[PDB]
């Protein structure tokens, strides 16, 4: 079976460099053209670059011409993408996909899982947990604000995961300062306020931040 | 950028070239081992390799047919794809294709084995070679020549007629099935250029040009014909009318393709000594080594490369003797992988000197386009190789070169009569063949086009003989005969117009290279030796192979997109004026109605 | 450069409806076409590869048609696991280009949002920032207009919103708008209000408060 795999994703400074690797296995690598396809966060897809079979002719699109360089070593069954002079607009997930062979019209059909390439001048910053207190129609809402953190991901749970009804964890947004800001809320019956315990659990693996904040009625 | 079809075709062509190089090298090596040492093991190995190569080629053709030509924008890949996609015979059904191969082999066999026996002595029987050729070349007896001519024709052509009828019908079916008008259109397709703006060339433009140029050639041939007619009247008194055509069996060979063997009977000034330098070569103890060394020195003197050490190490330049029998027909072998040899059983004669120059010109042509991809390693068209060899031999034959090399005495006086002798001997060969070639191909084209019904094939053949060539049959022939098929090229499915086109090309090239060499005197005395400019100008065309259109390649050297007759006429101008003076009191032309029978 | 204009951009349909997505090429692209499905957070999976050839392991309800310049993807009868985003891709001439994508959403009955307001915590004020959040809970359709009004002065450029994915149970949206200010600007003003207008409301609903009062 064919199981394309990718690696090389990390954090780099603007203007920095990075070399992506895509390891191919399960087929005669030397007889298939390979391609790179990216996905900007919440946008569509684009064709980053493309190579021919015997690693000769390499094609490029007007957007990333002259900055990126595709290459392959048919010995190690490895495909590479060398990217220099990165800019904030290059932030995307990158996939390596199989392409045409030599006769048929078959195309992209096996893709890897992707790797996340973030380009930002921020370094690492741990968040801050601000309580949202209730003062509303049979049910009441309450939540916790995770502010000023970088990078992804953060996992938010409520009461160790024992409370799931009415939970709504919003997608993060990137504020001007180059930091991420996310919000999580939960709705609960107004008869449970002083009775039930509501725990905001925040875990941020990249910054190793574990915070348990107690939300109480006022 | 480009499409996704192109890139796929590019990868396919890389794979095909790399797979095919080795198979072609093995097949060529096998055929060389056969042709220099005839044994059964070698012929079996040869046929095995040839069948393997043909199977590989058909497999790659059927595979390559799946790439749609219309989407290719790169001219080189387009040419290679077209060359590979040629269906050929495959568009025929199986049974008729087998029958076609059967009839081809039957015609070839019956031609190569036919014998005619002398009725006066029924135990003596002769085949065409060497008997009939020796008789038709040396006999001065009218009745004997007529007997040979009529026996050969009335024997072999009667057998050949129906086989040729079925050959015509099957070949026309095949050609029409492959989206052509007829087989003649297929043959003319070799000259077609389609896609380059300003250099295109249709298949009918060839007919137009050939007729337009024969029109300009006509007067010189008319005067030569009148002169030869007078000399033959002097040779066979009371047998030839002073106003009629020449009897077909008195022309010097079996068909009249060359009037070369009439030189002994038509020499203008037999009092002058002939420039035969054979005795000088023999007295200096020259051998084949020295001959080929001199040819190599000639080719290097104009800026072309040496021969490879492999050539000198692997070629067979002498007869291996009685123990080992070989084929002695001079051939230039392009084995591939940079291996080049020449097979020729050279004798110590001036003719073999000239043919060594010719064959080494062939080899230089082959060497010059070696860096091209496989399917592009070929002449621009079918006439270029012979034109190059022939211009080499022309340059080598000039008396200036013979004097400078030291085989002719420095005090050899060049009168105005040796030049007329040389020009007449050249004309008997070079211009005598053009009406024959043009008429033969015109007849073939008309037969394939269906303009001549089967019930008047020979009628139109001899009508065209009379009208164009000025030659009349000695005895009448009905529709049972098939005299055109009694020639090798007709019964063996070879095109013939290549010789006309090459005859014009060779003098175009000679004019270009002598103008480049700053020559001043009459053109026939031009020797391009020691002219690096001419060498470079010729190499610039040699290097193209079949990558670029032939029109551009011809323009690169001569500056013209089409064939031209004025170079030939300028070559023969002195002889032309001499004939015009010599024919002042002779009739020029011929009546088409007089016949040697009534 | 071949330019692909996909229509429509969005689309909602019920189970069983016949859905047709179009992808148009500005020039001819022969038979090199392909349609890809993408669920959220997953990898694109190929459905059709020669403008009309189904991929092995893909149910027969998916079908592709067209050629030349106009192409059409068609789903015979929708299914729960068919709610996703569909991309067309041409790979004939270099370079290659995708479509803008088409999101196929669930169709439900109109629902009005529950509005809540949360003032800034005092601790956050000690931290140096203040955020007032107005939440729109469980509404449909997605078209909604949120306006912030501070002391009857219309505010612009100091709020951000984000909307959830189609809810798995009721196919309803939830929106949050968070405005961030400095302590200085926070103490410069009194009334903070979030006014929501939605299809499910007959008249705009305004919820407001006055700074430092109960
Ligand atoms: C046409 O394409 C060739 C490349 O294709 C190669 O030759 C083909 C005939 C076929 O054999 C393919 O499979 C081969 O791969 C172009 O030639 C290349 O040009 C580039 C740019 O100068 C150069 O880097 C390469 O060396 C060339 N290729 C080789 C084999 O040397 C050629 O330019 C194309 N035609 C035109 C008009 O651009
Ligand atoms: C050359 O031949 C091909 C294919 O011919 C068929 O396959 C051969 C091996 C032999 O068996 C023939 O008798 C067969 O008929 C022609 O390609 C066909 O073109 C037509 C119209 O363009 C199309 O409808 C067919 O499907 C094609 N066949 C295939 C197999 O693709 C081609 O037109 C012929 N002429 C050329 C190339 O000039
Ligand atoms: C090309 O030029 C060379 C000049 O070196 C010619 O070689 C000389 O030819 C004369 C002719 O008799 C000899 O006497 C000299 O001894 C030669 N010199 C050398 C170094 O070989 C050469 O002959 C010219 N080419 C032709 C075809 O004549
Ligand atoms: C020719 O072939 C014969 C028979 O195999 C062999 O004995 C002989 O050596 C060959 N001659 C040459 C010159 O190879
Ligand atoms: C070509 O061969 C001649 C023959 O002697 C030799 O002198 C010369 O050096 C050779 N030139 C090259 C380039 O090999
Ligand atoms: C050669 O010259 C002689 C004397 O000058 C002249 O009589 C003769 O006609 C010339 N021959 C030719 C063929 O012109």
């Amino acid at each position: 079976e064919v199981q394309l795999l990718e690696s090389g994703g990390g954090l780099v400074q603007p203007g920095g460099s990075l070399r992506l690797s895509c390891a191919a296995s399960g087929f005669t690598f030397s007889s298939y053209a390979m391609s790179w396809v990216r996905q900007a966060p919440g946008k569509g897809l684009e064709w980053v670059s493309g190579i021919s079979g015997s690693g000769d002719r390499t094609y490029y699109p007007d957007s990333v011409k002259g900055r990126f360089t595709i290459s392959r070593d048919n010995s190690k069954n490895t495909l590479y993408l060398q990217m220099n002079s990165l800019r904030a607009e290059d932030t995307a997930v990158y996939y390596c996909a199989k392409d045409w062979a030599m006769v048929g019209a078959d195309a992209f059909d096996i893709w890897g899982q992707g790797t996340m390439v973030t380009v930002s001048s921020a370094s690492t910053k741990g968040p801050s947990v601000f309580p949202l207190a209730p003062s509303s129609g049979g049910t009441a809402a309450l939540g916790c604000l995770v502010k000023d953190y970088f990078p992804e991901p953060v996992t938010v749970s409520w009461n160790s995961g024992a409370l799931t009804s009415g939970v709504h964890t919003f997608p993060a947004v990137l504020q001007s300062s180059g930091l991420y800001s996310l919000s999580s809320v939960v709705t609960v019956p107004s008869s449970s306020l002083g009775t039930q315990t509501y725990i905001c659990n925040v875990n941020h693996k990249p910054s190793n931040t574990k915070v348990d904040k107690k939300v109480e009625p006022k | 950028a480009q499409s996704t079809i192109e890139e796929q075709a590019k990868t396919f062509l890389d794979k095909f070239n790399h797979e095919a190089e080795d198979l072609f090298y093995q097949s060529s090596l096998a055929s060389w081992n056969y042709n220099t040492n005839i044994t059964e093991e070698n012929v079996q190995n040869m046929n095995n390799a040839g069948d393997k190569w043909s199977a590989f080629l058909k497999e790659q053709s059927t595979l390559a047919q799946m790439y749609p030509l219309q989407e290719i924008q790169n001219l080189t890949v387009k040419l290679q794809l077209q060359a590979l996609q040629q269906n050929g015979s495959s568009v025929l059904s199986e049974d008729k294709s087998k029958r076609l191969n059967t009839i081809l082999n039957t015609m070839s066999t019956i031609y190569s084995t036919g014998k005619v026996c002398n009725p006066d002595n029924p135990q003596e029987c002769l085949l065409l070679e060497p008997g009939l050729n020796e008789i038709m070349a040396n006999s001065l007896d009218y009745n004997e020549r007529l007997w040979a001519w009529e026996s050969w024709r009335s024997e072999v052509g009667k057998q050949l007629r129906p086989l040729y009828e079925e050959y015509v019908v099957l070949k026309n079916e095949m050609a029409r099935a492959n989206h052509y008008e007829d087989y003649g259109d297929y043959w003319r397709g070799d000259y077609e250029v389609n896609g380059v703006d300003g250099y295109d060339y249709s298949r009918g433009q060839l007919i137009e040009d050939v007729e337009h140029t024969f029109e300009e050639i006509k007067p010189l041939y008319e005067h030569l014909h009148a002169y030869v007619r007078a000399k033959l009247m002097n040779a066979y008194p009371s047998y030839i009318s002073p106003i009629g055509c020449l009897p077909a069996h008195l022309l010097g060979d079996m068909w009249g393709r060359f009037w070369t063997n009439l030189y002994s009977l038509t020499v203008p000034f037999g009092q002058k000594p002939n420039i035969d330098v054979t005795d000088a070569m023999v007295d200096q103890a020259w051998d084949a080594q020295r001959i080929f060394k001199e040819a190599e020195k000639f080719f290097v003197s104009v800026g072309l490369p040496n021969m490879t050490q492999g050539f000198w190490e692997n070629s067979m330049l002498t007869d291996p003797g009685n123990v080992q029998k070989a084929v002695c027909h001079p051939t230039a072998w392009d084995l591939g992988k940079g291996d080049f040899r020449i097979l020729m059983c050279t004798k110590v004669t001036m003719d073999d000197f000239l043919t060594a120059h010719h064959e080494m010109g062939h080899i230089q042509y082959d060497m010059a386009y070696a860096a091209q991809p496989f399917l592009l390693r070929n002449g621009a068209n079918e006439g270029f190789h012979e034109a190059v060899g022939e211009i080499m031999s022309l340059s080598a034959a000039t008396p200036k070169h013979l004097k400078s090399i030291g085989l002719l005495s420095p005090d050899f006086q060049e009168d105005n009569e040796t030049e007329i002798n040389f020009l007449l001997k050249q004309a008997l060969t070079i211009v005598g063949t053009l009406p024959f070639t043009y008429m033969l191909e015109k007849w073939r084209w008309m037969v394939f086009k269906g303009e001549i019904p089967k019930d008047q094939w020979m009628k139109k053949w001899w009508e065209m003989k009379r009208e164009i060539v000025g030659v009349v049959e000695p005895v009448p022939h009905d529709e049972t005969y098939c005299d055109p098929a009694s020639l090798f090229h007709v019964s063996n499915d070879y095109s013939f117009i290549r010789y006309y086109t090459r005859t014009l090309y060779q003098f175009q090239f000679q004019e270009a290279l002598c103008q480049a060499a700053k020559h001043e005197g009459p053109l026939h005395k031009c020797d391009i030796s020691n002219s690096t400019e001419a060498g470079q100008k010729l190499f610039n065309m040699l290097r193209l192979g079949k990558s670029e259109p032939w029109t551009l390649a011809l323009e690169n050297v001569v500056g013209a997109k089409n064939m031209n007759v004025r170079p030939l006429l300028n070559y023969f101008e002195p002889l032309f004026t001499w004939l015009k003076d010599q024919n002042k009191n002779s009739f020029v032309g011929w009546s088409t109605d007089w016949s040697p029978y009534a | 450069d071949i330019q692909m204009t996909q229509s429509p951009s969005a689309m909602s349909a019920s189970v069983g409806d016949r859905v047709t997505i179009t992808c148009r090429a500005s020039q001819g692209i022969s038979n090199y076409f392909a349609w890809f499905q993408q669920k959220p957070g997953k990898v694109p999976k190929r459905l059709i590869y020669a403008a009309s050839s189904l991929q092995s392991g893909v149910p027969s309800r998916f079908s592709g048609s067209g050629s030349g310049t106009e192409f059409t993807l068609t789903i015979s009868n929708l299914q729960p696991e068919d709610f996703a985003t569909y991309y067309c891709l041409q790979h004939s001439y270099y370079p290659y280009t995708f479509g803008q994508g088409t999101k196929l959403e669930i169709k439900r009955t109109v629902a009005a949002p529950s509005v809540f307001i949360f003032p800034p915590s005092d601790e956050q004020l000690k931290s140096g920032t203040a955020s007032v959040v107005c939440l729109l809970n469980n509404f449909y359709p997605r078209e909604a207009k949120v306006q912030w009004k501070v002391d009857n002065a219309l505010q612009s450029g100091n709020s951000q919103e984000s909307v959830t994915e189609q809810d798995s149970k009721d196919s309803t949206y939830s929106l949050s708008s968070t405005l961030t200010l400095s302590k200085a600007d926070y103490e410069k003003h009194k009334v903070y209000a979030c006014e929501v207008t939605h299809q499910g409301l007959s008249s705009p609903v305004t919820k407001s408060f006055n700074r430092g009062e109960c």
